[PDB]
């Protein structure tokens, strides 16, 4: 199915092995999961 | 799941 959009502060990465990851530049964190709203 | 974790933030940006 569709991807949901990210909210606010959320940015979309993809690292040096191809991997997806999420970017919160209101916490300075990182993590696997996609956020939701 | 992954091996490790994600990449740290980019904390240079701050």
């Amino acid at each position: 199915p569709h991807m949901p959009p990210l909210p606010p502060g959320w940015e979309e990465k993809v690292d040096n092995l191809g991997r997806t990851y999420y970017v919160n530049h209101n916490n300075r964190t990182t993590q696997w999961h996609r956020p939701s709203l | 799941e992954h091996r490790g974790p994600p990449p740290e933030y980019p904390f240079k940006g701050m």
